[PDB]
DNA sequence: CCCGGTGCCGAGGCCGCTCAATTGGTCGTAGACAGCTCTAGCACCGCTTAAACGCACGTACGCGCTGTCCCCCGCGTTTTAACCGCCAAGGGGATTACTCCCTAGTCTCCAGGCACGTGTCAGATATATACATCCTGTGCATGTACTCGG
DNA sequence: CCGAGTACATGCACAGGATGTATATATCTGACACGTGCCTGGAGACTAGGGAGTAATCCCCTTGGCGGTTAAAACGCGGGGGACAGCGCGTACGTGCGTTTAAGCGGTGCTAGAGCTGTCTACGACCAATTGAGCGGCCTCGGCACCGGG
């Protein structure tokens, strides 16, 4: 079939991370809206990640561009080195 | 009879305790690389990205479904709405 | 599908699981023990009845001179 | 507070969820490290009081 | 006979005139014996200075002007057009302030 | 809200001095670039199957409506203090004198960070028994109705 | 025609039993855990040199403290429109069953480039002298604050 890497994010797989986040009732127009905001997110952290990997003069985007591009943008994580 | 829903609630219970990536490994990749295929071509990415990746928006997905919960409860519902959504990420900053 | 012929079931196992066996036809069914059909008002008595059969068997010594409406629940059952 | 947490969990070993118990329990340590995401060390479980049934 | 105008609409107008001009909307003089009060439990014998007086009044003002915002959308996302206490408190949790 | 008059103090332009920016000159060192490599990222393909997709059904939650009760909103009058100027003096800053702390360099030396192999060791899965909750069945006592007798 | 009584129906309470739940236990295994020697990047000790901020005055503005003026805060009132609760209609969101798909596994093959490394070099810190761009200061002036009629 022909489908797109968005709509890759299953239904189920939504419900549950809505029941990791303590939701028990979801809309049917939830789905789509958390694939936009999604792709927003990876949207936002790819695109610094990526010129990281620029800067850095390498064609591999490793862990430490992802650690420092959520560092800028608040969501840092720990665990993956930094 | 004893109240239903029964082994599925206890199915998310557990699955709550024991700890793993929600999303599908292979289908989150493939979408990693098609976002970053429109920054920059012929782009290679490391396992611990990938996983990291998944990790923080597993992570930013399971807040935004927490105050978006907030947002349905405040709103005398028990259901998530995209107006619950659009309303947390305006209260978070993220839009408007 | 069906490759299956006699099967036992338990009467809480009918209970409970009498929503996935209601879906199934059986031609006919066995019975032992039958005293546990003394009462009409019982959801056993309702549940045999709603499944779709064709000749029932009961085979129980239980004392039916006891009382008139158990004798009438065992006629009443196998001849509504 | 990880070794309380897993004494706690009767773990003589502090795991990954044992520091995010210990970190998330904490008012103070949750002030400073809500920004920072705990690998394999879940959330703390819970439920809303409008989810439960009756 | 006396003329009187419907709920909403002088109120509607402070809206347009509050929003409209940029002066500061709380009294010098009580925020600052309330910044000398709360600057004077954390540290005695304490001297300000006029321009950190006026930083702290914008920057209170503003911060509660923004507030009062996400506080009034928490009543109308409530269908409700007064804001309530938990209206704040919703503001300031998906906020993270008090969360 | 828009328009014409007056008015004043803050904007904007000039003066002058000095200290930072600039010009010239040196050392060296981090880096640019090429050489080599070996890990890890990429691609692929098959056995397994758990998760996903589609559909049926109804039950409970959204949502729309209505009604009461009040809790803010607009307006009038009444009371408090914020606000705009003078007058000491208490501090925030220039100016000078001077020392404890750190810099820099060079050996001497304790310590930790892996390559490797060896030995444990909690602890991730599952299974079963013990516990508990309630669903169902049975039994006993009480209440209502109908029939018969006075 | 009314009251007594017998009979049938029924409802509540208790006890048994089934199913869900949770912890106690068992076991082999990835991973902490523990030597064995390497060494090279660190860590400290020991002289010599530098230097900026501590300390004490002291001149000078910017606070903190006096008495009035009206302007805003406050108190009250009245009714009106908005919150909150009750209720019902509808539909869609959840759950279960069956069909379908691609996700997880780990087995193999291949090479691309991140990384280590080795050499040679232009750029910048650094130091000293010279110069004018910027900035405190001062004054003149005009854009907008204020205001009363349309």
């Amino acid at each position: 079939v022909l489908r797109d890497n968005i709509q890759g994010i299953t239904k189920p797989a939504i419900r549950r991370l809505a029941r990791r986040g303590g939701v028990k009732r979801i809309s049917g127009l939830i789905y789509e809206e958390t694939r936009g905001v999604l792709k927003v997110f990876l949207e936002n952290v790819i695109r610094d990640a990526v010129t990281y990997t620029e800067h850095a003069k390498r064609k591999t985007v490793t862990a430490m561009d992802v650690v420092y591009a959520l560092k800028r943008q608040g969501r840092t994580l720990y665990g993956f080195g930094g | 009879r004893y109240r239903p829903g029964t082994v599925a609630l206890r199915e998310i219970r557990r699955y709550q305790k024991s700890t793993e990536l929600l999303i599908r490994k292979l289908p989150f990749q493939r979408l990693v690389r098609e976002i970053a295929q429109d920054f920059k071509t012929d782009l290679r990415f490391q396992s611990s990205a990938v996983m990291a990746l998944q990790e923080a928006c597993e992570a930013y997905l399971v807040g935004l479904f927490e105050d978006t919960n907030l947002c349905a409860i405040h709103a005398k519902r028990v259901t998530i709405m995209p107006k619950d959504i659009q309303l947390a990420r305006r209260i978070r900053g993220e839009r408007a | 599908d069906a490759p299956f012929h006699v099967v036992i079931t338990s009467y809480q196992l009918v209970v409970q699981d009498v929503k996935y066996f209601q879906r199934v036809k059986w031609q006919y069914m066995v019975l032992d023990e039958a005293q546990a059909l003394k009462s009409s008002s019982s959801v056993r008595w309702k549940i045999l009845l709603q499944f779709q059969c064709r000749n029932r068997l009961l085979l129980t010594g239980t004392p039916i001179q006891n009382t008139m409406a158990e004798l009438w629940a065992l006629l009443h059952f196998i001849m509504p | 507070l990880a070794g309380n947490a897993a004494r706690d969990n009767k773990k003589t070993r502090i795991i990954p969820r044992h520091l995010q118990l210990a970190i998330r329990n904490d008012e103070e340590l949750n002030k400073l490290l809500g920004r920072v995401t705990i690998a394999q060390g879940g959330v703390l479980p819970n439920i809303q009081a409008v989810l439960l049934p009756k």
